């Protein structure tokens, strides 16, 4: 019941109370913790699926639990695994060229498919009401930083989600600079313009070296050379921070040694030096290709080679889950991008970053193939008559198992009337009957409420959905039919 | 033959039933302090601390409800107190009402 | 905690009074309802019902349904 | 025994229970895995009974048994000894087991007949005597004429994995096994070829990967591409090094000394890595982990810096590099470094991973596992380690016999013409020896379900005039020739499964008597 | 919410309500097709020659090996409302036709398996129901088409025989695989009335006795009892039995109300003592008086009766039942008389060599009548190595006996072998393309569960059930459709006209009719309410 | 005893299996409860020794 | 059957158990009286574990197993 733009979502509570709202099968299938050792192989398949296409999510399950019930009636006619599995094979590589039939080169100029793809993934999420923001930001924030026809690759960790209570999904970002977590101190600046912005990785505190080092005190005045000199340390530290011209520091958290003394800050926020503190060692990664900057180990080494540059860094007063830094604009951008997620409730917000991550997929799968075919159950149809009269063809046991691998494709275009209100019964005969007559771009339009011309409607799925899906669901019960016997372990 | 989760899982009408159960029994306790002819509550927690109050913020928040849907009401009363400041008692009674 | 006399007047009985009284009948009446929505009409379904015997009964008449439901509430007899 | 008890917590069973249920638990092990025998067998799921269960599915004998927990203190004789089939050759784990236990169902018979089990242990050493002769007389060798050589070892990788999941497949993963081994040109050592396990994409899309790629990616403020790179690995310490005296402190009058002295550490630590850049090099892989100090005066240098790609990586890198560990440099003239063409990094499964491509003496690979499924990818590797551990001695001792059957009715044929020379008291054990030998081809047929009751009468008949190549052609159901189909298998494999199962066999013959200690931890 | 106001109140409509359990949906209507495939599954493995036996151990710990599926459903512990449902369809089968134990739960079985895929379609439970019936007017309308029969029951019986060797073939008595195909068509021909084709089935007793061997099993034209002669000395030969069936103890007639007699004088006491004696005397010579030489008393014998007897020469059993004295006295055409002053002559049986039987080393001393004058009733004896052959042999001549009464009843017979339920299949399927306005589906659906039969009986014959099912489908429509059915050792052609298996057609025409009825019934509900724990 | 004795099976109290032929250990796995047949074992012990 | 059980406190074994043991207790009956055929062949003692225990030696097979009690 949670397949196509008709489909509902679900909700699941663990044991320690966590409730959650996904559409998505395979953050169903994680959290509902089945235990059956036959079904979990259906977790995996659609773990599968997460990894090579990203949006390829449900179909891949019911496809291959239909190729396995398929089966039940071959079983049962005495035919042996073993015939059951070739015959399988056989029609998956049948099944493959059929699906490259319908296929449309595309090229990454063209806007129209790329947003009607990216458009036609939301239809089926919480979202699907505010695609006309969600889609252009989907596009946008995935064709700036691929490079377009350099590649035929897409890594969509360098798309950095920020999460905030408030607002509404109207409200979202798509800002092409760095936004950080990290607090001010001291909050007596809170912006800066025209900055240069430096990392920082050398500790602003009294020395210490890698021995345990003691100071003698014998005399009188022993102790005020001590405190002098530990004063006099720390502000030539500062003086070669300020001589340099940079405006805004990056520390990166330190944890064996105090990165910012109160003596450092102090002598920093009199020269009006902005410090953003507490910054990870797993952050700095984003931070040099975002805005530019290098760390510097040694503080001797601090000059201006290391410096970048930000038109605007501004802390930014959000008046709800607390509030975020924005430094946006700078001299030659990195192939990063952040996307900030608005919501009224915690459960909206966490299946909007899931929906955004499906629609970024959407144009990785574009990039890696650049053919579409239609969707709405059009290839499925085709599937199903193009594989009976393959049959026809046939003899011996390959005439029953062979059709039985065609009677599962009917499972989608089925359950989609189902879920939109229509009669399966008439609506899917009549899609076999138009699909035999030509009309290969027929297929369930539920806006309408019947069956109508596909493409007219933007509907269109990237070639690889459904070759992935035929490839790895095939695989998969293929294997399960081998594995037959349960041995209890002691 | 079933599932195979160790958990209960309902579908259907009886979910669809039970949601506005439990969102009709948070709107059920702001109801009646809507308004300066509405009525003050006291609140007792288990080890005798008394809080006096009428406003939908402070209820809510003291009092644990433990349905998944009545969860939503209570942030929804929080974002108000966040977004606006006040007002926090007609965002339950309507949003329970949208429901029904 | 209200009602703690020195001395009591009754012995221990319940007694609800007003809105939610009303309601809980007419929602009463509402649930033993449902024992009979999909018996009405050429195309109504019969229901299979076991009593303490063992034994199940077969059929969709209201007269035979409703007398078998064990109803106890005072208003979902009326 | 049971009448006047001196024991304390502890209980014995003699010459009437101890055989029966040695026997009945020993060769419950047989018909354990007898279903995996052959190519047409179905596999096994093993679970666990609970906290994190880690579902197993395989095929191998040895992957079965070693975690089935077998509690009866005879049936373990058999456990160990599908252990050590799989430490010696790695295949023919399911044979040797369900051989012993078809000799071991034969004893019991024969101790019904009133036979003393001296008599039979005496039997069934001079028909081992006669079967290994038959495995001698029958060796097939390979010596020179490479075009006849390779396709021995086709043969012996398609012959083994045809009995695992990597069925349909074996047109990719037959030159896996064989080819990868070839490259290698050198000890068996049989961790130079790596495998990657990755979901994403059918077995068919498993590849061999021409270089060698590792994990932890290219640093920070590092180069991301060099061509023609020299490779230097090392085994040192980037930072806290705390030079050699254990017991030292910093004890000064004031705070001034301890800056300098912090100069001082920074100094050195600047002075070793130039020592090393001296070298003149591209990359440099280390052992220990890069601090930020390194890290930065590396990238300043426009040289690579890679840090604990893996305990054993920087032993591997170093033969696949042509360099050495070099844990100390100071003596940059004696430092051999290698050379690669790219040292790119690669997209593999979502996952970047640095591509050393086009090495120099590069006696190693990589293969890349691809599957649908976790259990795909763990039941394919182990395919591919079973493929290469007898590939590795095939190209080592390059005798082998022939398949299907073959050898086993050879060996029956050898005991049984000279069973029938010897007196009675003695010959219906000798039988009993040849006739376990012949229940390899029938349990073959029976898991594919042939009619064996043709198939063993028509390849003994076979191997009774000649025909010394007859076998089971598990395609048609039907006796074939060996030569021609190419089925042959590994002359150690098959001697050891004739071996082991008579050794092991008479440690159960032998007892009369089980006595069972008190167990201990047990309310 | 049960239990659970939204004004925090409890919420209580029935008794026990947190016990109970309902679920509906399409769940109730799977829950029963899922549960009848757990009784197909066990009666499908007894179908065919080739039929598994099934050993059933009762709550008692006796045990009984069957094949009847009768005895085997009759004594589950199935605690399912639908499933007992499924043992009721073999019962009234039993009880109108006494063959189809095993075939209409496979039958009733595919129907509810071959709807399951019909609920996935979308189709409405209830029109799934009505959609069988118009594929089963079909079916039922051609198994009449092909019929025919010679027998005549006078002397032409060579098809009746053949009918209870069919029947029969599937017993555990193949070794009088003729013997007892004769027996049965003998033992109903003797006693059924030709005017109104009725056999009256208590008419036809059958006895047994644990020893010897199925062989020795004998149709004996008179009445076996439990014989016990009250004097020890008594000749145990009658060789021209005139017979008296008394319902009075040999002792003085007493009154049934209270008596209290009065007794003051010694001549009151002496005179009593004789006029009972004579009593004794009159009682016995009143049984010679009419010629009688044997006699048969539902009553014991005083001590002074047994003297008489052995004086008078007059043998007597005692103690014979009710319902023995009943078949005695119309097996050998007498009459029961109430008391001993009521005898004559015109009452007495007439029979033949009258002898007890002893049996190896006990004490049984059976009765052997050997010649009767038209008598309307036979007893069948059978004989068995073992308690359970024999009460086995009692199940398999019964239901050749209810095959035999069955022609009788309707002479009109089909085609076995599968042949009727295989042209059955392809006539509805010609059809059931006449016309696909909604019931495409569900007709065709049809046509597949009526093939249940030649599947399971191929897979019980050791068949791969597409290479035979293809063959004999084919070869009925490639040629005017043969009595072609199938075998497991095939007795060279499949041709049922000469294998000569033929089956009823009114016992098919009940198991299509029965089986469809009882699918209807179950379809056609989705809400169940058992109880659950006591507390 | 002799050549063509049978040997013993000894199951250790940890579930380790040994199977023996020399009588010094096959006593000393025994968990023998009386004090003369300890000392039977022992005089086996010392002939070992 | 073993799947979806609708007994109450009944079961049944099918195709594994069922014939295996059947064939168990056969032998076993068989084994039990195999001592005594033949003019060779050794007594029994039989015996209760109490209220009149009935001690009997016997030879004959009919008379050993009908004292048994086989369940």
């Amino acid at each position: 019941t949670s397949l196509g733009p008709k489909g509902m979502d679900k909700m699941i509570q663990d044991g320690k109370g966590d409730v959650t709202i996904t559409n998505d099968g395979a953050t169903i299938l994680k959290q509902m913790q089945v235990l059956h050792p036959a079904a979990r192989m259906l977790v995996e398949l659609s773990k599968a699926q997460d990894i090579e296409a990203g949006d390829g999510t449900t179909s891949v399950v019911i496809i291959a639990g239909s190729l396995l019930d398929s089966c039940t009636k071959l079983l049962q006619k005495g035919i042996h695994p073993t015939i059951i599995s070739e015959s399988f094979q056989k029609a998956l590589e049948k099944g493959i060229e059929i699906l490259t039939d319908m296929s449309r080169p595309v090229e990454l100029s063209d806007r129209e498919t790329l947003l009607n793809s990216a458009t036609t993934s939301l239809n089926s999420k919480v979202v699907s009401q505010y695609s006309s923001l969600l889609s252009p930001m989907s596009v946008n924030a995935v064709m700036k930083v691929i490079d377009p026809a350099t590649a035929t690759s897409v890594d969509l960790r360098d798309i950095k989600i920020v999460k905030k209570l408030g607002g509404t999904i109207d409200d979202c970002e798509l800002v092409e600079g760095l936004v950080l977590t990290q607090k001010v101190s001291n909050s007596g600046i809170t912006r800066v313009e025209k900055a240069k912005i430096g990392l920082i990785q050398f500790c602003l505190s009294a020395p210490k070296t890698d021995m345990d080092n003691q100071i003698v005190v014998s005399d009188y005045a022993q102790m005020d050379r001590v405190l002098r000199e530990e004063r006099a340390y720390i502000l030539n530290l500062v003086k070669q921070i300020k001589k340099t011209g940079c405006n805004v520091l990056l520390i990166q958290k330190s944890i064996l040694r105090d990165a910012l003394s109160d003596l450092a800050l102090h002598f920093l926020n009199k020269m009006k030096i902005m410090v953003i503190k507490d910054i990870e060692r797993e952050d700095i990664e984003f931070i040099c290709k975002t805005i530019g900057t290098k760390p510097v180990a040694h503080i001797d080494q601090f000059t201006a080679d290391m410096l970048g540059s930000a038109e605007l860094a501004e802390e930014v007063n959000l008046n709800g889950s607390g509030k975020l830094l924005k430094i946006t604009g700078c001299a030659s951008p990195g192939k990063t991008v952040t996307i900030v997620v608005r919501g009224s409730n915690k459960l909206v917000i966490e299946e909007a970053e899931r929906s955004i991550h499906d629609a970024l997929c959407v144009i990785r799968c574009l990039v890696k193939k650049r053919a579409l075919i239609a969707g709405g159950g059009a290839p499925e149809i085709e599937l199903a008559l193009r594989l009976t009269e393959y049959s026809r063809t046939l003899s011996g046991m390959e005439s029953y198992c062979v059709r039985a691998f065609a009677d599962a494709m009917e499972v989608i275009p089925s359950t989609l009337a189902e879920n939109a209100g229509l009669n399966p019964i008439s609506t899917v005969t009549e899609l076999r009957n138009r699909h035999a007559q030509g009309e290969k771009t027929a297929g369930i339009n539920v806006r309408k409420g019947g069956i109508s011309n596909i493409l007219e409607e933007l509907v269109v799925q990237p070639l690889l959905v459904s070759v992935s899906a035929l490839t790895l669901a095939t695989e998969t019960v293929r294997s399960i039919l081998k594995i037959d016997d349960v041995v209890n372990t002691r | 033959g079933p599932l195979s989760v160790f958990g209960d899982r309902s579908t259907g009408e009886t979910i669809r039933s039970q949601n506005v159960m439990a969102a009709a029994s948070i709107a059920n306790i702001v109801k009646s302090s809507l308004g300066p002819v509405g009525l003050d509550k006291m609140l007792v927690d288990d080890i005798g601390d008394v809080t006096i109050t009428n406003d939908g913020a402070t209820i809510l928040k003291l009092l644990e409800v433990e349905h998944p849907a009545a969860k939503v009401l209570c942030e929804l009363a929080d974002l108000q107190d966040k977004e606006v400041g006040d007002g926090t008692t007609s965002v339950v009674i309507i949003a329970a009402e949208l429901l029904k | 905690m209200m009602p703690t006399p020195v001395i009591l007047l009754k012995e221990g009985t319940d007694s609800s009074q007003g809105i939610p009284q009303l309601v809980s009948n007419i929602s009463a009446c509402q649930v033993i309802a449902e024992a009979v929505r999909t018996t009405l009409g050429p195309r109504g379904m019969d229901k299979l019902i076991v009593d303490g015997r063992g034994k199940a009964t077969i059929s969709n008449d209201g007269a035979t349904i409703l007398k078998l439901l064990d109803v106890v509430h005072p208003a979902a007899k009326t | 025994a049971p009448v006047n008890i001196f024991k304390a917590g502890a209980d014995e069973e003699r010459a009437e229970t101890a055989r029966l249920t040695s026997f009945i638990g020993a060769i419950a092990i047989g018909d354990l895995v007898k279903s995996t025998l052959g190519p047409k067998g179905m596999d096994k799921i093993l679970l666990s009974s609970g906290r994190d269960a880690s579902l197993m599915v395989t095929n191998d004998g040895a992957t079965i048994l070693k975690n089935i927990g077998v509690d009866n203190p005879a049936a373990k004789v058999l456990v160990d000894m599908s252990r050590v089939q799989d430490d010696e050759v790695g295949d023919g784990t399911t044979s040797v087991t369900v051989l012993a236990a078809e000799l071991l169902r034969e004893a019991e018979s024969l101790i019904a007949k009133k036979i003393h089990p001296q008599t039979i242990i005496a039997g069934w050493r001079e028909a081992t005597k006669a079967a290994r002769e038959a495995l001698l007389s029958s060796a097939v060798d390979h010596g020179s004429d490479e075009v006849k050589f390779r396709q021995d070892l086709m043969n012996i990788a398609g012959t083994t994995l045809s009995s695992k999941l990597l069925t349909h497949h074996k047109d990719h993963f037959t030159k896996l096994a064989v080819e990868a081994v070839l490259r290698l040109k050198g000890s068996g050592n049989l961790e130079a070829i790596h495998i990657i396990k990755k979901l994403g994409g059918s077995l068919a899309d498993s590849y061999l990967d021409e270089g060698f790629l590792l994990d932890k990616k290219i640093g920070v403020n590092q180069p991301k591409r060099i061509e023609n790179a020299k490779i230097l690995i090392a085994n040192t310490g980037m930072d806290t090094d705390k030079i050699k005296i254990f017991g030292s402190r910093v004890r000064v009058d004031s705070t001034a000394k301890v800056a300098e002295i912090e100069h001082a550490e920074k100094e050195k630590m600047k002075e070793k890595v130039e020592r090393i850049l001296k070298h003149g090099i591209n990359c440099f892989i280390n052992r220990q982990l890069i601090y930020n100090y390194p890290e930065q005066l590396f990238g300043a240098a426009g040289v690579m810096a890679i840090e604990h790609a893996d305990f054993a990586g920087v032993e591997r890198l170093a033969l696949v590099t042509g360099g050495e560990i070099a844990s100390t440099f100071d003596h940059p003239e004696l430092v051999k470094l290698g050379s690669c063409k790219l040292i790119e990094e690669v997209m593999i499964g979502e996952d970047k991973l640095i591509h050393f491509s086009g090495v120099a003496l590069g006696e190693a690979c990589t293969i890349v596992l691809r599957g649908a499924t976790q259990q795909i990818l763990d039941e394919a590797e182990r395919s591919l380690h079973d493929a290469l551990c007898v590939l590795a001695q095939t190209v080592k001792d390059s005798r082998t016999v022939y398949g299907g059957g073959c050898s086993e009715m050879l060996m029956a044929h050898a005991v049984t013409q000279l069973a029938n020379r010897t007196p009675g008291k003695e010959a219906v054990a000798m039988e009993s020896y040849a006739k376990a030998l012949r229940m390899l081809p029938t349990i073959i047929a029976d898991n594919a379900g042939y009619d064996s009751a043709d198939l063993v009468a028509q390849l003994r008949a076979a191997h009774s005039e000649g025909n010394t190549t007859a076998g089971l052609d598990m395609r048609e159901g039907t006796i074939g020739d060996m030569a021609i189909l190419g089925i042959t298998e590994s002359f150690q494999v098959k001697r050891q499964v004739l071996l082991s199962a008579a050794e092991a066999a008479e440690v159960i013959l032998r007892v009369d008597n089980i006595i069972k200690a008190a167990p201990r931890k047990r309310v | 919410t049960l239990a659970f106001d939204e004004y925090g109140r409890p919420f209580l409509i029935i008794k026990d309500q947190d016990r109970k359990s309902r679920l509906m949906g399409l769940e109730a209507l799977k829950s029963h097709i899922m549960a009848a495939k757990a009784v197909a599954n066990t009666m499908r493995t007894s179908l065919g020659p080739n039929g598994l036996d099934k050993m059933m151990v009762d709550k008692d710990g006796d045990v009984t090996v069957t094949n009847d599926g009768a005895t085997i459903l009759s004594m589950m512990d199935v605690d399912h409302q639908i499933a007992k449902l499924m043992v009721e369809l073999s019962k009234s089968q039993d009880d109108e036709i006494g063959d189809g134990t095993t075939g209409v739960v496979v039958l009733a079985g595919a129907l509810l398996e071959e709807a399951e895929q019909l609920l996935d379609r979308g189709i409405h439970p209830i029109r799934i129901a009505d959609g069988y019936e118009q594929a089963a007017r079909v079916a039922i309308e051609h198994l009449d088409k092909i019929s025919d029969s010679v027998l005549v029951d006078i002397k032409d019986t060579e098809p009746l025989i053949q009918t209870a060797k069919t029947t029969l073939g599937s017993k555990v008595v193949n070794s009088c695989h003729r013997q007892m195909a004769e027996i049965a068509v003998n033992a109903v021909l003797t006693v059924a009335d030709m005017e109104r084709r009725d056999v009256d089935f208590e008419l036809i007793k059958v006895e047994g006795k644990v020893g010897g061997r199925l062989e020795d099993t004998k149709l004996i034209k008179g009445v076996i009892v439990d014989k016990d002669f009250s004097h020890p000395q008594m000749p145990k030969k009658v060789e021209d039995a005139k017979i008296a069936i008394l319902t009075c103890p040999f002792e003085p007639p007493k009154p049934k109300t209270k008596h209290k007699l009065d007794v003051t004088s010694v001549e009151d006491y002496k005179a009593l003592q004789k006029y009972e004696k004579e009593k004794f005397e009159e009682m016995i010579q009143q049984i010679k008086e009419t010629g009688a030489n044997l006699a048969i008393c539902q009553w014991g014998f005083d001590d002074e009766a047994n003297h008489l007897l052995l004086q008078n020469n007059l043998p007597a059993v005692r103690w014979v039942g009710g319902p023995e004295i009943e078949l005695i006295a119309i097996a050998t055409g007498g009459r029961i008389v109430p008391r001993f002053s009521e005898l004559t002559a015109e009452k007495l049986g007439f029979a033949g060599l009258v002898q007890e039987i002893s049996f190896g080393t006990t004490k049984d001393k059976m009765l052997v009548i050997e010649q009767c004058k038209n008598s309307r009733a036979v007893t069948i004896f059978i004989r068995g190595g073992n308690k359970m052959i024999i009460e086995e042999a009692k199940r398999s001549l019964h239901d050749a006996l209810c095959v035999i009464r069955n022609l009788i009843r309707d002479n009109r017979v089909v085609y076995g072998g599968g042949a009727a339920e295989i042209s059955c299949a392809l006539a509805v399927s010609q059809e059931a393309d006449k016309c696909p306005t909604l019931e495409q589906y569900a007709m065709r659906a049809f046509a597949d569960a009526l093939e249940v039969i030649p599947m399971a009986l191929s897979e019980n014959s050791g068949m791969n059930p597409i290479q035979t099912m293809t063959e004999v489908r084919a070869r009925q429509v490639k040629e005017m459709n043969p009595a072609l059915g199938i075998d497991c050792l095939h007795k060279g052609t499949n041709d049922m006209k000469q294998q000569h298996v033929i089956e009823t057609l009114i016992g098919k025409k009940q198991q299509i009719s029965l089986a469809t009825q009882m699918v209807r019934m179950i379809l056609k509900i989705d809400d169940i309410r058992k109880p659950g724990e006591s507390e």
